[PDB]
């Protein structure tokens, strides 16, 4: 119950808890809670279910949550406005491309593995091989998600596109954008064109 | 957010009541709004909770010349709700003085129930256009809120006239009252009579009570539309990020539906696909290419088959979409719902924002200048005698429908690159 | 199986035999085959129907023998660049992807994602590699399955020219057609039914030799119920598929190579003629005509 | 690839709709095309696969004149078909006018249709020779495709018109239909009236209903000839590659066919073979040779009977072939068909290029050389006379097909070597 818990309402209810950010105290977050980015996180863990679910985990979860409530500031920042037209088309260029981005984060990888998972908990008839179930969850989406290395080859990307997501907020020059957007764009294809398997699921367009 | 939904005219408000009545058999509820024990969901949205559980919805009811309205009031359900907000001819003029005069009080009825709510999300309108009483007086108070509130958005459900043409001046009662939808509506979702005619006729062999059939079919509609609200998803559960990605431009925003059985009474995710591509699956009657598609899915699916599908999709190019740039469908899955049979297990809800709504507008604009024309069809009534002496709003309306239409035609061309 | 229940029968048998100061292979031998009667028996029970042998037999000689050609003729329709030389870097994942994709436009849209190509012409390095139930097969080889991709490599070569030569017949669509056509200024002597025959009558002698052998087969695998016999069933099949289809390494063997060449390069002219036109082709025209007569000599000594 | 199917006519639409119905009884579907569950095969050449598995004919339909087309219209496997393509003299002129004012939409519905093929192999039409309606009409549609598309192939199969000799222009208006037919299609595949009356009068005792046994005939011939195809073969299950070894020259193009049983109310190979050596089991009636001959065999056959049989069938020399080249017979097998009793269990299809046709082409010659020298029989109507006021159209097509006679009597001479 409390691991399922934790891989539901993170990994919905943070919707309205990050809508307020963008709007720094570290209580506010708490009675929030309670009713360039990194958020402090700390619950009540009981101890039986402390022992069998190992420290360094929570982390490794805090890391891709992170990285998630990114993708939900750019699916929502770009995603909430009201030559001169020339604005609203790179609106439309850009607001396709987080979406396409973020149907891939959370369904392909943050729904199915989820749902894999619960499959292969449940057939859990020892402590011992459930510990090792959850570890087996973890080195899958650290490669899913690819924090361990070679990052420096891919995460920049994703970091550099959110800017997108500021500039195209603050603005309300059109030119000095699209020049941009195809280096970083094309910069993403050459690199990205080498497919492990998985890949091409999102380099479909 | 929170969604206020408003109902009036004679069509909007059975419909409303065929809603609420699909709510109520959906959900674990009683008809005075008691929580069953045997049923978990949010129904905070569309009703305010209370402390015997009594989910009492934010249905605000207006009424003119009350006939079904009156049959509306004595039901059981009429113990589900009671917000004391009941408050009393078949012209856009006269509906729209009728509520010009009662603005005040029915701005007090809409303030206290803004005061009701915390937050707020949209308000959501049951109307029909043309429809008589309903019609201009929904135009009316779509002005007063788009002069009140600039914060909140409005959805609207409404269908397109069609009796197979007495009445004559109702092409220009809904050409004024859809100048008043481009230009002070953010999204609207529009049916026709023709299309849930076609579909009525092939899955059963009714004629005549044909609106208490159309009344299902809107129902269930407007259930699968808010499912991803009412029981509980994970995204887009505001309205506005639904909208958000349909809708670029401010006038070319008007979505198109459809649901994948005609007759409810496997399916994979290939096949429930390929009958959602067709337009006698969609309720809406050069060639026409969507600028985005939408599409949730509610049923029991297998999810490795349909990265499958839309592999084969892109392969076979069964639809045929190029606005000008990257807009492409997208897929959703929501929860099947318990509480009722599950039969006809998967079902699928299509929104698409199509080019080819203009012809269909352009049918209606056809009659209207012809009409025009001669300028014989208004009958000189005295109402839209007094509102426009010069009867100049006709033709100012139709310069905002010409702009709308060649806006259409234009994003039909892959060079909307710019003028977006 | 049953062999866990007659286990104290058997070393009941052996043990009477430890008890004999006398030995003689006459009463051994019964103990062994009967022991090897039950032993084989049992995996022929479980392989025809648990493991479905003759089923997946079919599907081999679909996938091998081109026993099913509905999917290896288009997708010669959407594979054609490995008539040049492969960079082996991009063509070995894209070999595989135009072959899924001829099959997602009909027949396998449900399963059997295991068949998978593999690669080292492009047409005379491309192989295949398709799975079984390894654990429950010791039937199904690697050699054997080695001297399948040898026949598919065989068959498809065949496909391929017969394919070419029936396309570029466009002599009857469009160039003869509502024209006259100048005799033998134009038209060639129309060489390609000549070149046509030769490989459809060599075709349908494959046909025969694949349909007789296979019906063979699926009759001796229901009458023989022991696993040694079906052992030699099948390896009696696959040497007369290599002998009979004469791909073994003979005279015969070369001169239907040299023959296939032939019509590949006689496709290759009209594919580039296009429009009835002579640009120096008679020349080119003159080596194929003087060449097909030498190779037709050398059919009588083959004949003789 | 896949084929495309036409038909027009009141023969062709009546032999269209046989085999439909033929095709619907042999594969396990519904009349509304639903597959059965108790069915694997294709039918994606003939017809269009829906989403409930509706195979959807690829069959347009013209119509003119319509009297059996209305019982075409309503019947019980009118819900197979609805591509909605239905749009409406007895004379060859009559029917080329009324087709040439119409080209364009029937041309838009070609195209639509061409647009639901994603590849294409040939057109077949349903079309009968000198059949009024049919004719004039068949060859403007004929023109128009061969102007169109020289990429892909024609199909034709149509009857020799004898009624034993009120209309006197049907040699005419015959002779120009052929003479469309030589110069404008790769394939003919052409039966006579009077073959079909002698296996029917055989087989039966019928006189009077001699069309409805004709078009059971026909489907039975039209699913054999397609049995490759909707029957996973492995040879030839594209038209070219059937077509191709039969026709060494475009002007003799003409194929003729025979069937084993005459009545269908063991069988060797050697047995069905020499039936399929008659005249009286080939449904058309100095020595001929065939060019070259084409057998199909489908049923429980034993593969080591057949290379005896052929040892055995050189030896007799029970056919007369001599062309003056190396083209001999090509047999072939196909399934044996389930989902219907197998009883007369080996049945043969026979297609061959013989030149006793000629014979036949040259009987209707004599016919209308001498209408042509009296000259009184085209009875002066005043459709021949627009399209004509010279008549050189038809003195035209004389000296076309006198060419076409001199081929095919060249073509009997071992001195064919040259001029093929």
């Amino acid at each position: 119950e409390y691991l399922q818990a934790m891989r539901n309402f993170f990994l919905d209810t943070m919707y309205d808890f990050y809508t307020s950010i963008f709007d720094q105290n570290v209580s506010f977050l708490n009675v929030q809670l309670q009713e360039l980015d990194g958020l402090t996180l700390s619950y009540k863990v009981p101890w039986p279910v402390d022992i069998v679910i190992s420290l360094e985990c929570q982390k490794i979860y805090n890391q891709v949550f992170l990285l998630l409530l990114q993708i939900k500031w750019a699916k929502y920042s770009l995603d909430v406005l009201l030559q001169i037209h020339r604005m609203f088309l790179l609106r439309v260029k850009l607001m396709h491309f987080v979406n396409s981005l973020h149907n891939y984060i959370m369904t392909r990888i943050l729904h199915s593995t989820g749902l894999e998972f619960q499959h292969q908990v449940e057939e859990a008839k020892d402590l011992d091989q459930l510990i090792k179930i959850h570890y087996r969850y973890l080195s899958t989406i650290h490669d899913r998600c690819l924090l361990r290395e070679k990052v420096s080859f891919v995460k920049e990307a994703i970091m550099k596109v959110l800017n997108l997501a500021l500039m195209f907020a603050d603005g309300w020059s059109i030119e000095k954008m699209e020049s941009d957007f195809k280096n970083c764009h094309m910069f993403l294809v050459t690199i990205l064109n080498k497919a492990f398997p998985h890949l091409e699921s999102l380099a479909l367009s | 957010r929170e969604i206020i939904t408003l109902q009036l005219g004679q069509c909007g408000n059975q419909i409303g009541f065929e809603f609420w009545k699909q709510l109520c058999a959906e959900h674990g509820i009683s008809p005075e709004g008691i929580v069953e024990e045997f049923a978990t969901d949010r129904k905070d949205v569309f009703f305010y909770q209370a402390d015997d559980e009594h989910y009492i919805p934010r249905a605000v009811l207006l009424d003119l010349e009350p006939r079904v309205i009156h049959s509306i009031l004595n039901s059981p359900y009429a113990k589900l709700y009671n917000p004391e907000n009941i408050y009393l001819g078949n012209n856009w003029a006269s509906g729209f003085s009728q509520g010009e005069k009662i603005h005040e009080d029915i701005f007090d009825i809409i303030d206290r129930e803004a005061d009701g709510s915390d937050s707020l999300e949209g308000f959501v309108l049951c109307h029909s256009i043309a429809g008589g009483t309903g019609s201009g007086l929904g135009s009316y108070l779509l002005e007063r809120l788009n002069d009140r509130y600039p914060k909140k958005l409005v959805q609207t459900y409404s269908v397109f006239p069609n009796q197979d043409e007495d009445v004559v001046v109702q092409p220009y009662n809904s050409l004024l009252t859809l100048k008043r939808l481009t230009q002070n509506a953010d999204c609207v979702v529009v049916l026709d009579n023709t299309a849930l005619n076609r579909i009525a006729t092939d899955r059963l062999h009714i004629q005549n009570p044909s609106f208490s059939q159309i009344n299902q079919l809107v129902s269930t509609i407007m259930s699968a539309s808010t499912t991803t609200l009412r029981y509980p998803g994970y995204m887009n559960n505001d309205l506005i990020g639904l909208i958000a990605s349909l809708i670029p431009t401010p006038r070319l925003h008007f979505l198109m539906t459809g649901y994948t059985p005609l007759t409810t009474d496997k399916t994979t995710v290939l096949d429930v696909m390929r009958r959602l591509l067709q337009p006698k699956n969609v309720m809406v009657s050069t060639n026409h290419c969507y600028i985005a598609i939408l599409n949730i899915i509610q049923g029991e699916v297998d999810p490795t088959q349909v990265h499958k599908s839309l592999q084969r999709i892109r392969e076979r190019k069964l639809a045929n979409f190029i606005p000008w740039g990257p807009a492409s469908i997208q897929v959703a899955l929501s929860r099947k719902s318990p509480y009722l049979p599950s039969a006809h297990r998967v079902s699928g809800l299509m929104m698409a924002n199509h080019t080819s709504i203009s012809s269909l507008f352009e049918r209606t604009c056809r009659q209207y200048d012809k009409l025009r024309k001669r300028e014989a069809f208004l009958e000189q009534f005295r109402k839209e005698d007094m509102f426009k002496d010069n009867f100049d709003e006709m033709d100012t309306s139709r310069e905002i429908v010409q702009q709308l239409i060649d806006e259409y035609h234009a994003a039909t061309r892959p060079d909307y690159i710019s003028w977006g | 199986s049953i062999l866990k229940n007659q286990e104290d029968t058997f070393a009941a048998e052996l043990h009477r035999l430890k008890q004999q100061p006398l030995f003689s292979l006459v009463d051994f031998e019964q103990v062994v085959d009967r022991i090897r009667s039950t032993v084989a028996e049992h995996l022929w029970k479980l392989m025809v129907e648990e493991s479905d042998l003759l089923g997946q037999l079919k599907i081999i000689k679909d996938f091998y023998l081109l026993g099913r050609g509905e999917l290896f003729q288009a997708f010669i329709d959407t594979a054609q660049h490995m008539l040049k030389t492969p960079p082996t870097a991009v063509t070995e994942h894209d070999v595989n992807v135009a072959f899924q994709q001829s099959a997602h436009k009909v027949l396998l849209d449900d399963d059997n994602l295991l068949p998978l190509l593999h690669l080292t012409s492009g047409w005379a390095a491309l192989g295949l590699s398709y799975k079984v139930q390894w654990p429950l097969h010791i039937l199904f080889t690697p050699a054997v399955l080695e001297k399948y991709n040898v026949v598919f490599k065989y068959l498809l070569s065949v496909r391929r020219v017969q394919a070419e030569l029936q396309h570029c017949w466009a002599l009857q669509m469009q160039r003869k057609h509502l024209k006259s056509n100048q005799t033998d200024a134009i038209k060639w002597r129309l060489r390609n039914h000549m070149a046509f025959l030769v490989d459809n009558l060599q075709y349908y002698l494959q046909v025969d030799v694949l349909e007789s052998q296979f019906s063979q087969l699926l009759h001796q695998i229901n009458s023989t119920r022991d696993f040694e016999s079906i052992r030699l069933a099948h390896d009696h099949f696959l040497s007369n598929l290599l002998a009979q289809s004469f791909i073994l390494l003979k005279p015969v063997f070369h001169c239907l190579n040299e023959i296939l060449d032939l019509c590949h390069s006689f496709c290759s002219l009209v594919s580039q003629n296009l429009g009835p036109l002579d640009e120096r082709g008679a020349a080119q025209l003159s080596i194929l005509v003087k060449g097909f007569s030498r190779q037709s000599s050398l059919l009588f000594k083959i004949l003789s």
